[PDB]
Parts: structure tokens; sequence; C-alpha cells
RNA sequence: ACGAGCUACCCAUGAGCAGUUUAAAAGAACCAACUCAUCUAUGUGGCAAAAUAGUGAGAAGACUUGUAGGUAGAGGUGAAAA
RNA sequence: CUCGCACACGCUUACAUCAGUAACUAAUAAUAUACUGAUAAUUAACAACCAAUAAACCAAAACAACACUAAAACGUUUAUUAAUUACAUUGUUAACCCAACACAGGAGUGCACCAAGGAAAGAUUAAAAGAAGUAAAAGGAACUCGGCAAACACAAACCCCGCCU
């Protein structure tokens, strides 16, 4: 199973071969960790909304950016609204990203 | 409306139609070639 | 009882070279009245005349004077002049920043696996081009802490800039239009690895009006002959994000060298100071790309000149080996008829080539050089004056 | 060299020599303006870089 | 024998249609680019072996158009004008 | 007064510097993008050249959220191979091409309508006839095959033949 694999009934298979239960909804782990507003970065509404706008319209100078111009970068602007909470979270410095890794697990 | 500019030039069709290649692949376009060196011609072919 | 006499203007609807000056006068004017800097730039830029195209990474033998004379920027030997400010200094401790950069160094060369490589010649620019996006991830996130701008700013991986101007003036030597007098356009493509873009500019360096005994190199010869190639295509000005952003200004830059050019390539053409002179041409052609589109989208240009010098950083790398430069824009008014009497120009301070690691190896980086780290730490730490 | 037949290139083949070169160059001074470091040659067709 | 570089039709591969009116991209409507050529006047060894000026019809379609290929005279092709 | 810059296709040095034109070329003269002689030139980043097999994948382009009928150009990833070795070769000029002509004709795309590109009159006199344009007393189709043409008009209705584009 690559990345290019399509699955019919994509929950349901997944769900057989990995002998998993599926479960709506996030856990109150994580659901509890947002609803929190001592976990909110400043200008939350409108810094999500200018990068929406960066996203889209303005980090290309074609007036309709593609979509594979504008999916990695509203993914990577996002991080880095996230990433600017290191500041009250200095624990966020032990991530990481890497790319184009190999995996393989039989 | 306006006949007398029936040429348009284009080099790939002009190689293609009229070329060496061309006449040497039927066997009557052999036979213009022949008639040609036998006749003289500078030029047998485009 | 007061006689009224006419203005003594040339003609408007002359042939002659006066009323020509008249006619450029009255578009000049056309961008004066205009009020948003989008419909500014749309007029300057709505003409499609031949133009040389400027790259950045450049294989010319001597690209950074050439550069320069199309610039009016005069290159200063090493750093900028110290701010003269000893105000509270940050204490940064090296051992958490020097194992997260070596970090980044581990990952891209012994621990992340790649697919397999069957030339193996291990081409550099698929190996330092992901290093660079975690050092420059890395260094934002632990600097955020000491540096509350860079949580605010915006992070930009691999976006073009663009810009373009007109520099001195030109007698058309073949075609119908001989003789006649047309300027000189110029075109700058560039795609930055890296950028850091901030909502408040940095200070200055030097003041304005900065006296250098330095002048600009000034060429004898055709561009043509650098080898440069006249091209026509559309006249964009560009920062990274179009207008409506407003993040307008920027902090820093990371660029990376292309495989063509590499030390060892240079070498084998019998190249010994191109090594340097590739630092230098990509400095000074994408700094001052992005300080002068910074300056136009705020409504300066030719005619307005420039009130507040544009300032930004930049850092040429090739992999292994780090360059530093800083760019300070004073001179917008580059056309032939308004360069005529302005004695500002512009500066581009520059550091000498340093490696950074050496024969890293097994998970141990052998040789290790943290002034490199340092003075990058340094660039970093920037930051805008406070109100 | 011109106006002679080289041998194939397959994987393995030894170095190529010309010992005798049929090659003749020409040195003209430029029309137009030149750098400092520009020298201009004239060269046969069968000449590469 | 040689000709589908003009033209009739078709197979590939591309590219154009702004504004205005309407739940409409409806072989609808107003009007440009664009494509045809209704009427009259000049022209008639002429600018032109079929044009110029004014005026006209279509202008999101059975529409215009570039490149290149296919069908050849007892034939090709044709929304039949021999 | 306004069809301007560039690419593709085509043409093939007709382009540039200097000199000459008694005569040849321009339908004339000055003169030289167009005639003669000598010398010189277009430098690649743009463009051409620029891997094979096996496997997974029913889900349109129209700001594409989601739909219509006429059912639609536009590929990624995994696997097995792929000489690995600075600098390869080729197109870069122009006022140009197809029409016997330096022809009021024909000519695809991008961006502007201008900052760019150009000159309707060789010099006179101000006859008829002819062509094109503007204005008019009173009348307003009395003209004529017909309201053809022209107009400060730019509307209304009937009939014949085809349904309609
Ligand atoms: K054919
Ligand atoms: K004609
Ligand atoms: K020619
Ligand atoms: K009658
Ligand atoms: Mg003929
Ligand atoms: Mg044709
Ligand atoms: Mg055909
Ligand atoms: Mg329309
Ligand atoms: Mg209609
Ligand atoms: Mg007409
Ligand atoms: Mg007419
Ligand atoms: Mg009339
Ligand atoms: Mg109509
Ligand atoms: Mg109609
Ligand atoms: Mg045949
Ligand atoms: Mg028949
Ligand atoms: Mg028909
Ligand atoms: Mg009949
Ligand atoms: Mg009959
Ligand atoms: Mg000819
Ligand atoms: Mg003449
Ligand atoms: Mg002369
Ligand atoms: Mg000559
Ligand atoms: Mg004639
Ligand atoms: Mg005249
Ligand atoms: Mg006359
Ligand atoms: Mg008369
Ligand atoms: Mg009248
Ligand atoms: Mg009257
Ligand atoms: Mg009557
Ligand atoms: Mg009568
Ligand atoms: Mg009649
Ligand atoms: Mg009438
Ligand atoms: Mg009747
Ligand atoms: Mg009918
Ligand atoms: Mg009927």
């Amino acid at each position: 199973f690559h990345q290019r694999c399509r699955l019919l009934e994509g929950v349901k298979q997944a769900l057989w071969l990995t002998k998993t239960q599926l479960i709506e909804g996030l856990p109150e782990k994580v659901l509890r960790l947002a609803d929190d507003p001592r976990n909110h970065i400043e200008n939350q509404d409108e810094r999500v909304l200018n990068a929406i706008s960066h996203a889209r319209l303005w980090h290309s100078t074609e007036d309709i950016p593609k979509r594979e111009t504008y999916c990695p970068v509203i993914v990577d602007s996002l991080i880095q609204l996230c990433k600017s909470q290191i500041l009250k979270h200095p624990s966020l410095a032990r991530r990481i990203c890497a790319q184009n890794n190999t995996l393989s697990a039989t | 409306k306006a006949r007398g500019n029936e040429y348009q030039p284009s080099n790939i069709k002009r190689k293609h139609k009229h070329g060496w290649v061309r006449r040497l692949r039927t066997p009557t376009g052999v036979q213009v070639i022949l008639r040609r060196m036998h006749k003289g011609r500078k030029s047998l072919s485009h | 009882p007061v006689a009224r006499y006419p203005p003594i203007v040339a003609s408007l609807t002359a042939k002659s070279k006066a009323a020509r000056q008249r006619r450029v006068e009255q578009w000049q004017a056309t961008v004066h009245a205009a009020k948003s800097v989008d419909e500014k730039l749309r007029i300057l830029t709505k003409m499609q005349f031949m133009k040389y195209v400027v790259y950045p990474q450049t294989f010319a033998l001597n690209a950074d004077n050439w550069y320069q004379s199309f610039t009016k920027t005069v290159f200063l030997s090493g750093l900028p002049p110290t701010p003269a400010k000893l105000e509270p200094e940050p204490t940064l401790d090296i051992t958490a920043l020097r194992e997260a950069v070596c970090d980044c160094l581990l990952q891209e060369h012994f621990f992340l696996r790649r697919k397999k490589r069957a030339p193996v010649i291990q081409d550099r620019e698929a190996i330092a081009s992901p290093f660079l996006d975690q050092l420059v991830a890395s260094l934002t996130g632990l600097l955020s802490v000491h540096n509350p701008v860079l949580a605010a700013a915006a992070l930009d991986c691999k976006r073009p800039v663009h810009f373009f101007w007109l520099r001195g003036e030109e007698i058309i030597p073949r075609g119908h239009r001989k003789g006649r007098v047309d300027a000189l356009r110029y075109q700058i493509n560039d795609k930055p690895h890296n950028q850091i873009r901030i909502s408040r500019q940095l200070p200055e360096f030097v003041p304005l009006d900065y006296s250098i005994p330095i002048e600009v190199p000034v060429m004898s010869c055709k561009p043509d002959k650098l080898p440069l190639f006249k091209r026509q295509y559309e006249n964009t000005i560009f920062i990274g994000s179009k207008t409506a952003d407003p993040l307008c200004y920027g902090h820093t830059q990371f660029h990376l060298l292309p495989d063509k050019l590499k030390r060892e390539k240079l070498l084998k053409q019998n190249c010994a100071d191109q090594i340097e002179v590739v630092f230098r041409a990509n400095a000074i052609a994408s700094l001052f790309a992005w300080t002068g589109a910074q300056a136009m989208y705020q409504g300066f240009w030719s005619e307005a000149d420039v009130t507040r010098p544009f300032v930004s950083q930049g850092v040429i790398t090739d992999g292994k080996y780090f360059s530093f430069f800083c760019y300070q824009l004073n001179t917008l008014a580059l056309t032939a008829q308004a360069d005529q009497n302005n004695p500002r120009k512009n500066i581009c301070w520059g550091t000498q080539s340093k490696p950074l690691y050496e024969t890293i190896e097994d998970n141990n980086v052998k040789g290790f050089n943290d002034d490199v780290l340092l003075q990058l730490v340094q660039f970093l730490l920037n930051r805008p004056k406070e109100d | 060299a011109r106006n002679v037949l080289y041998p194939l290139y397959q994987l393995g083949n030894p170095q190529l020599r010309v010992f005798r070169t049929n090659f003749f160059i020409q040195l003209v001074r430029p029309g137009t303006a030149q750098p400092e470091d520009t020298v201009q040659f004239r060269i046969p067709m069968e000449m590469t870089r």
C-alpha cells in the first residue's frame, strides 16, 4: 500500500486491515486542550483570516493560483501559527520535520 | 476572394511532399529522380 | 492692468524632442495623481518593451562588477558598522543552538535515509535544500523566545521575487528605430530558498546621505558581453506576496547555490577568484530586488526617490560554506533623466566565505565553526525599533 | 581533427588521442567593444568548445 | 506521372469570443474584436487577373482560427450550385 | 495624423560601420532601409534536441462551493532497470513573408492604444467635365422600374414564399 492506492470502502477496509475500532470525535485530551482560552495565539481570528487570504490569493503573481501551489502553502502557514506558541510553551523545540522518508512495515 | 497567393510557404510541408526521402520511397518517385539525372538537372529534388 | 504672458513650455503635440519630454512628463504626473499603490504599479509596468534579464546566480566571469554598474551599488568589505548600542543583550546558550544545528546536519546527511540513488554522485542540491528548510525552522523557533518579532513573522519557502527598473540610456544601433534614444530596462526573477517578512521595517545601518570615498565601477562595454540577453514578457514587481498583505517588509534571505556553481566545478574550470564572485553577485542582485520591491510597494518610485533607507539581510550558502551580506537601499531614481544630480549611493556590506562544518561522517561532526553560527544568530536577532 | 573518422565509443574503450591536429585558428581584432579578458578567434566548423 | 501549402470534407493537436441584457453559455437579444459580403457609388490595362469608401448580416456556435496529416481524375469531395 | 513592441511561421545578409553614386536600383529630385565596393556581425540562462517495463486509480474544465448534457485536452506514486564523467551541437541581424512591383490586397498568438510609430500638399493658376464632403429659400416623393441614393427621419400595419439559427 503506497501513497497512491485507493480503497473502495475506505473507512471499512482500513479498519479491517488494521483491526481498529472507529470512535467518532477527537479524544477528550485533544478537545479539552483547545477549548481553554489560555492556549490561543494572539489575534487568532485575524491571523488565520490573513493566512487563508495569503494562501489563496496573495502568495502568487497570478490571479487564480492552482491547487498544487496553495495546498502546501496553507498547511505550512497554519504550522507556523501554532509554531509561534513555543515562547509560551518552551517544549515545542523538541520537534523537527522530515521530508520524503522511506517507511516500511510488514 | 482575391486569388493569387495560393503558395503559403512551409518547410515542414515542402520537405515532406517533395523531399529527397519521399522520392526514393515510391517506385514511381525513383523514376522521377532518374529522369532528372538523365536530363542533367542541377537540383534533383528539394 | 497687468500683462499675462503665456507659459514658455514646449508644445504638446509636436514631433520635436522637447515635445516628447513634455509628453513623458505628462504620464509622470499621472502616477503622482494616483492614490492606491496598486494603480501606481500598474501604470509603471503596463508597457512591455524589451529588457535585459538578470539572473542572481550567474556564471559570468566578472558578474559583481557588472551588477554594481546596473544598480549603483558600492561594495564594502567586512560587516556593516556596529549599531554602537549596548542595551541589555540577550543571553543565549550555544549548546542548545549547537545541538539543534548539528541535528539538522546529521539528519539530512546520515540519519534520514533516502530512496536508492543510482548515480551515487550525491547531488548537493537534493541534500542541502532540505537542510536549509530545517535550519531556518529550527533557529526561528529557538530564537523566538529571545526575539518576539520572529513569532509574528511569516516564513516563505521558494517564493518568487520580482523587480523592474530603468538604468541609463542607449541609442538603438539597428532596426527602423535607428538613432533614437531608448532607455535600458532590467528585470530580476529571483526565487529565494527562504524568506522572513515583518510588519515593521528593520532599522537602518547608516544614514541616508552616507558619503563613501569609493565610487561605483563604470564598465566600457555593452551589457551583451556579460553576456546578457534581451527578452520581452510581463514586467512584475513582487515582494513574495501581493500588496494587500500587511507584511510589507523583510528581515532576512537564505540562498542556496545550484549544482553548476559548486566550488569543485569552478576549480576544474580553472577559476580561483570566481568562488567569491558568485557569492557577491548573488547577494547584490537578490537583495536589491527585495529592497527595491519594498520601496515601490510603499509608493516610492523614480520621481519620489526614497525618504527612509530600506535594509534587508542575506545569507548566501552552498551547503557547507556560508556568507553573510547586508544591503541598504538609498537610491531609487536610477533613470538617466533622474540620476543627473543624485549624490546618494547604495551600499552592500559583505563577508568572506567561511565553512560551517568539516568532514561530517558517521553521526559525528568533526569540525564546527561557532563564529559562523554566532554570526547567523546575530542576523536573526535584529529587531525593529519600538516606540 | 577534421575530415577523419573517429573511433566509435563503447563502454571501457581507451582514451581517444589525436597527435597531428588538422585544425587551424585565426586570431582576429573584434569589430565591436569587448571586455579586457575577451579574445576572439575564428575556428573551423568541426571545432567545439 | 505529378498536385489537397488555395479550396470541399474529415482525423489529430492547439488557441480566441470584451462589455450589455436575463433563474440562462438559450443554435435568445443590443453592440465591438473577429468572420461573411446585402445595396449603391467610384474603379474597368484599376491600388487590386475581384479592390477601396459608405452602408449592412452573424458575433457562446451547425462559430471563427494556427500548425500538421488523410482522400487524386473511369476519380476525390459536396447542408446538389452540375 | 494615429495598427505600436515582441514571439511563432516565412524570407536569407537585403541589417551594422566607412566611402562612392556620370550610369545602373527608387516609377522624380535630394539622397541611401532598398543601387555599388571594402570591412565588420547574431556569444545562453530563453528555444530545439532532451528513458523503458510492470502495478494501484469509476468520480470534468466553467474564480468551482457544486451541478448541467454534448459526458469532456491536462498524472502522481510504488517496484525493476537506466553510460554518471566542468565546459556538447544547433536557432539569435533586418526596414523582412505570400501576391510579376518598395502593390490602398492576404497574414496566427501575447500585451498595449501609448511613454510608441508616422507625413494627407514637388511648385503654381483657382476654366469646363468627373469623383468625394458641407450648407440652402418655398414645396416635401410632384423624381423614378422601385423612397435607389441622401436625410434634423431611425416609427406603425397588411400580404406572398419559406417555419426558425
Ligand atoms: K495532405
Ligand atoms: K491592392
Ligand atoms: K529576404
Ligand atoms: K411604376
Ligand atoms: Mg500561381
Ligand atoms: Mg493556410
Ligand atoms: Mg490542408
Ligand atoms: Mg460576451
Ligand atoms: Mg444570438
Ligand atoms: Mg468595404
Ligand atoms: Mg462604401
Ligand atoms: Mg455619405
Ligand atoms: Mg447585428
Ligand atoms: Mg438576429
Ligand atoms: Mg499521390
Ligand atoms: Mg464523380
Ligand atoms: Mg459546405
Ligand atoms: Mg438543381
Ligand atoms: Mg443546371
Ligand atoms: Mg523574394
Ligand atoms: Mg523615393
Ligand atoms: Mg553615405
Ligand atoms: Mg550595402
Ligand atoms: Mg504598381
Ligand atoms: Mg506626401
Ligand atoms: Mg501633385
Ligand atoms: Mg467643377
Ligand atoms: Mg446635407
Ligand atoms: Mg430646401
Ligand atoms: Mg410618382
Ligand atoms: Mg413621372
Ligand atoms: Mg427592382
Ligand atoms: Mg437607402
Ligand atoms: Mg401577389
Ligand atoms: Mg429561410
Ligand atoms: Mg406559409
